[PDB]
């Protein structure tokens, strides 16, 4: 089986240029090919280029320069930099690929994905408050407690109910930037007699910044 | 320079349901592929070399066309066949994918199960105020809030709104309202209200607190 | 299925002509013909261990022309294939007339044009139905007609007592000169091999057993060889020119004595029919492997393989037409041109045992760089000491399919690099 | 660069035999000769069709060459390369012999083995040196020695006054025309000058397919409209040409009188396409090694072509022919590279529709005739062509295909690859 996965860094500034690399395993690296294909938010995927770990590499017109595919044999992987990027230009996750053969013409194995946000908003960390319920109890049958994280600008984050355990009943939202700050949310649903008694704790994490915080909801 | 331009852009069926997706192309070529990407995630191989399936993928699905006109089917819909289907080529240069065609499974019609939070503690002992609200599990997406409600005012600008894909588990949707601003305005007054004007009922569910 | 059914074959699919190879060698002598024995049998061993390790990195369908496939593309399998696929049956015409040229010769049943030729499109169909209903059952005739066949050469052995023969009766030329007019014969005596290769899909437990019987019969049919054609040229029926115009065959019962009633062309003439249904058994395989890619009709396709009978509908009217009519020009040259198509499929294999398995080496990367090397020069040598005219064709065909390829595949070919589109 | 230059040679590396041509096919009489033109040039037209198609698709470095990459991979690509590398210089050795055989033939400057054998090599230099040095320059060389060696067969017509001249080895009219195209087969071995001309050139795309079409027109009625304007009525009958090379026999029967200024310029219009055949020697060189096929040295700085190497050889290929004895064998060498060149040929066939079967019209049943044209062109070529030469041309792909193995075994790329 094809392995074929990237590394999730990292937040650019304009101007200045970024490595992004592809380490491939469960075949020999020389071969085959390595593409690139650049997929804007959430539409679609515009191919780049590929490079033969033997030598050479094709490159899509379009992107002319901007970018240089290049590849280590001993490592077993292969380098891609983005050379004058720009505001607009931020990925758009950017994956690496390999066909099932070469030649053409269907690729048959994705890298897992490299998001690329090139800003000059400053890196941020989070700020997670313990959303508390609901005013009064006796109430309902069941209750909806929720998590709110605001104030953040590397994207990458991880919210978390009870370590991954209380995974159910859980609806965690995109993040939405105001001003140059991603703001998140999440909600988790649980019988009205399972809050009150075990403890729904958060565990939002965010390594951009290294700024791992474990917050508890309590009334 | 090869245009994919594929259609429909977004479409629903329900489970059962025969769905069939095409895919234009600028001009002529020799075989179309087509992968599965499901929310954001990497894209997975499902139809190469016009009508070959994959390893893992079903029976139910098949490919067909040629020149310009190729098309992606399946006979029954199923809930995992829900996400994005992408055509692509390499019969010329460069190889290029399509617009995508975004598939949605079909459910009954459900109404928001609203809930409305406060600003946390540690919100305001830091010179801040937001207001949640939790629109959770309804059907279809389309739902409009109401602009919140500050004693009887609702306000306009402050509003930040993030929508959930589609809940894997029961096919509905969320929907997070959040009302930020200062901590001086959150004491000012103590009238909060957040409504919901979802197609299932005429009349806005709406939740309320006060201080 | 299994092995010793599949070495058996993979030898008697190069004796074809074994019995007789001995006199028409020893017309350029057979004294210092051993002298020459060495450069034939250490270049076909040497191609004998590319088609062995070949497929033990890939049991295909298949080639040869699967190992082309992958090592250059569709445009040179297609091809491979169809040199290899007319060389089975285009080649099959000449072993009946010889194979039935054996029953027929000592009695004499029949012997007659418009006579021998239905016995022989008779005996055709009987190996076609053979194979069609019986890759088991086949392999089973073979291993049990290959197995008489070899009475006589494995009996000629027993040597007493050679007596010092002509030693380099040939044609006065230099030593080196004279071993070359030996080739022509020694050469394409091993045209045998990759009959486990093509074999492959069927054959089962593959991997292992197709490379043990690739190296087998080889080794088998490379001491029958050399263990028979100095049997004789010492010395039973020396001088040279005493073989030098006759036939051999009755000639092995007086100088050691069997008298006859010669009980040796009464299975000699089945080791040619043996080796019949064999061939045809490649025909279709060939034909199959290519029929369930995109390069070849399908109807190659379709338990064994169904299309087998266009092979037979093929090899009869190329029976009567060399055979009726007397002329006969186009039927008697096209016979012998096949047997070079068979050579084309055994270069790439060479190229692509490198070019593909450049990993799985060892790395006694020199030991198997140089082995490919000797098997590359062997079928570099053969087609050069080969007449012109035969060769000249051999060529016209590779123009042929070239066309043939780029009128049939126009749009389903997937090009490596394609154009842009506007 | 531009066009006028390039649709010269085109039609000038046809016509390095132009002025000797007619005797050799008039053996096989001259009459029903013409009743033979026919076949050839439409056959030879429909390959000008392809190649200009082609090239109009793709203006490549390049080939041939290069379609045949795209086409059928990086194997057939090399593979194409070599053959036609090849057939370039190995096919300008004779063209030095022929070319300064018809200066001091007539004169007769010298004439002795050691003598002419040092002339040759002489300008081949000469024109190894005008081409790593001037792709424009050499090209004004040869568009100015064209016309020149144009002189004689565009003033031959002034016709009067053809006299009635079938004369060939009794055999049926269609077996007679047979042994006609083993001359006019092989006498349109000129196109594709344009398409590895590319890259240079220029302004290609259009100039290029123009030129194609251009030089083959051009060199077809100076064919036909020179073969007819002899074997009718200069030097008839058949078996008074069919034993004398023609040249001064065009100055008797209607002409004026000694001083022939013919082989003049003869002599020009067979050096001046010297250079441009070593031009394309380089050129398809480069092609192949600014890919991952082919020695590096073949492409360099300097902004023309290593042109120096293929000199190298066509002087060591020179001795080894002229001085020594044998000496036969490294002269039927010769021979066989003219065979060579029928495989790009062909592959640019094969090309045209693997590749370009998009962009037809799609006029395509029209398309895909006249590239069935071509292909029998071709193969009817090889076919009449005594088997000895054919068996060395398959020899040598036998080597090449093992060459290869052995050289790119692992910066090969294996479609489909192994496993594990």
């Amino acid at each position: 089986q094809v392995q074929l996965q990237q590394s999730g860094p990292e937040l650019v500034k304009p101007g200045a240029l970024v490595k992004i690399s592809c380490k491939a395993s469960g075949y020999t690296f020389t071969n085959y090919d390595i593409n690139w294909v650049k997929q804007r938010p959430g539409q679609g995927l515009e191919w780049i280029g590929w490079i033969y770990p033997g030598d050479g590499s094709t490159m899509y017109n379009e992107k002319f320069k901007g970018k240089a595919t290049l590849t280590a044999d001993k490592s077993s992987s292969t380098a891609y930099m983005q050379l004058s990027s720009l505001t607009s230009e931020n990925s758009s996750v950017y994956f690496c690929a390999r066909l099932d053969g070469n030649y053409g013409g269907w690729f048959a194995y994705w890298g897992q994905g490299t998001s690329v946000t090139v800003s000059s908003a400053k890196t941020t960390p989070p700020s997670v408050y313990p959303l508390a319920p609901v005013c009064g109890d006796t109430t309902g049958s069941s209750v909806t407690l929720g998590c709110l994280v605001k104030g953040y600008f590397p994207e990458p984050v991880t919210v978390t109910w009870n370590s991954g355990s209380l995974s159910s009943g859980v609806h965690t939202f995109p993040a939405v930037l105001q001003s140059d700050l991603y703001t998140l949310s999440s909600s988790v649903t649980v019988p009205s007699s399972t809050w009150p008694s075990e403890t729904v704790t958060c565990n939002v994490a965010h390594p951009a910044s290294s700024t791992k915080v474990d917050k508890k909801i309590v009334p | 320079e090869l245009v994919m331009t594929q259609s429909p852009a977004i479409m629903s069926a329900s489970p059962g349901e025969k769905v069939t997706m095409t895919c234009s192309a600028s001009s002529s070529v020799n075989y179309m592929h087509w992968y599965q990407q499901k929310s954001g995630t990497s894209p997975k191989r499902w139809i190469y070399d016009t009508s070959k399936l994959a390893s893992g993928v079903p029976a139910r699905f098949s490919g067909s066309g040629s020149g310009t006109s190729y098309s992606l089917t399946i006979s029954s819909m199923e809930a995992e066949d829900a996400a994005t289907y992408y055509c692509q080529q390499w019969s010329y240069n460069p190889p290029t994918f399509g617009g995508g065609t975004k598939l949605e499974i079909k459910r009954a019609d459900a109404a928001p199960t609203v809930s409305i939070f406060p600003p946390s503690s540690e919100q305001l002992t830091s010179g801040g105020a937001s207001v949640v609200c939790f629109l959770n599990n309804f059907y279809p997406k389309d739902i409009n809030v109401k602009w919140k409600k500050i004693d009887g005012s609702e306000r306009q600008n402050g509003v930040l709104n993030s929508w959930t894909d589609q809940d894997s588990k029961d096919s509905t949707y969320s929907m997070s309202s959040t009302l930020t601003l200062t901590k001086d305005e959150y004491e000012r007054h103590n009238s909060y209200t957040c409504e919901a004007t979802h197609k299932t009922s005429t009349s806005p569910i709406v939740k309320s607190f006060n201080r | 299925v299994g092995l010793i059914p599949v070495t058996l074959m993979v030898s008697g699919n190069i004796m074809g002509s074994g019995v007789f190879l001995l006199p028409a060698n020893l017309a350029a002598t057979g004294g210092i013909a051993i002298y020459g024995w060495l450069v034939t049998i250490i270049g076909a061993l040497a191609l004998s261990m590319v088609y062995a390790k070949m497929s033990s990195l890939d049991p295909s369908p298949g080639g040869s022309y699967a190992y082309a496939r992958r090592c250059f593309g569709p445009f040179l399998g297609y091809q491979t294939n169809v040199l290899y696929w007319l060389a089975c049956w285009i080649g099959n015409i000449a072993m009946v007339v010889i194979g039935v040229g054996y029953l027929s010769y000592f009695f004499p049943i029949l012997k007659d044009p418009l006579v021998l030729t239905l016995t022989c499109v008779a005996v055709l169909w009987i190996f076609v139905l053979l194979n069609i209903v019986g890759p088991k059952m086949i392999t089973r005739v073979q291993a049990v007609a290959t197995v008489l066949a070899l009475v006589p050469i494995v009996g000629i052995a027993v040597f007493g007592w050679f007596w010092f023969k002509g030693e380099w009766n040939v044609s006065g030329m230099n030593t080196f000169g004279a071993i070359q007019s030996t080739l022509n014969v020694t050469l394409w005596s091993f045209i045998g091999v990759e009959s486990a290769s093509v074999a492959a899909g069927v054959v089962k437990n593959p991997k292992r057993n197709v490379p043990i019987a690739t190296i087998g019969g080889v080794l088998i049919a490379a001491v029958c060889y050399v263990l028979s054609t100095t049997a004789i040229m010492g010395m039973i029926p020396n001088a040279a020119l005493r073989v030098s115009a006759s036939p051999f065959g009755d000639a092995a019962r007086m100088a050691l004595g069997d008298t006859a009633g010669a009980i040796v062309s009464f299975c000699a003439a089945a080791g040619c029919l043996g080796s019949l249904g064999g061939w045809t058994l490649l025909a279709g395989q060939t034909a199959k492997a290519a029929a369930d890619d995109g390069l070849f009709p399908p109807i190659f396709a379709r338990t064994p393989v169904a299309g087998l009978l266009i092979v037979g509908v093929l090899m009869t009217i190329f029976q009567f037409s060399s055979m009726s009519p007397n002329a006969a020009k186009e039927f008697g040259l096209v016979s012998s041109v096949s047997v070079i198509f068979t050579l084309v499929p055994y270069l790439y294999t060479c190229a692509a045992l490198l070019l593909l398995g450049h990993g799985h080496f060892g790395k006694a990367r020199p030991l198997y760089l140089l082995i490919t090397f000797v098997a590359f020069v062997y079928c570099i040598w053969a087609v050069i000491g080969s007449g012109a005219k035969e060769v000249m064709w051999s060529f016209v065909t590779l123009m042929v399919i070239t066309a043939l390829y780029a009128l049939n595949y126009n749009r389903i070919h997937k090009n490596p690099y394609p154009l842009d589109a506007p």
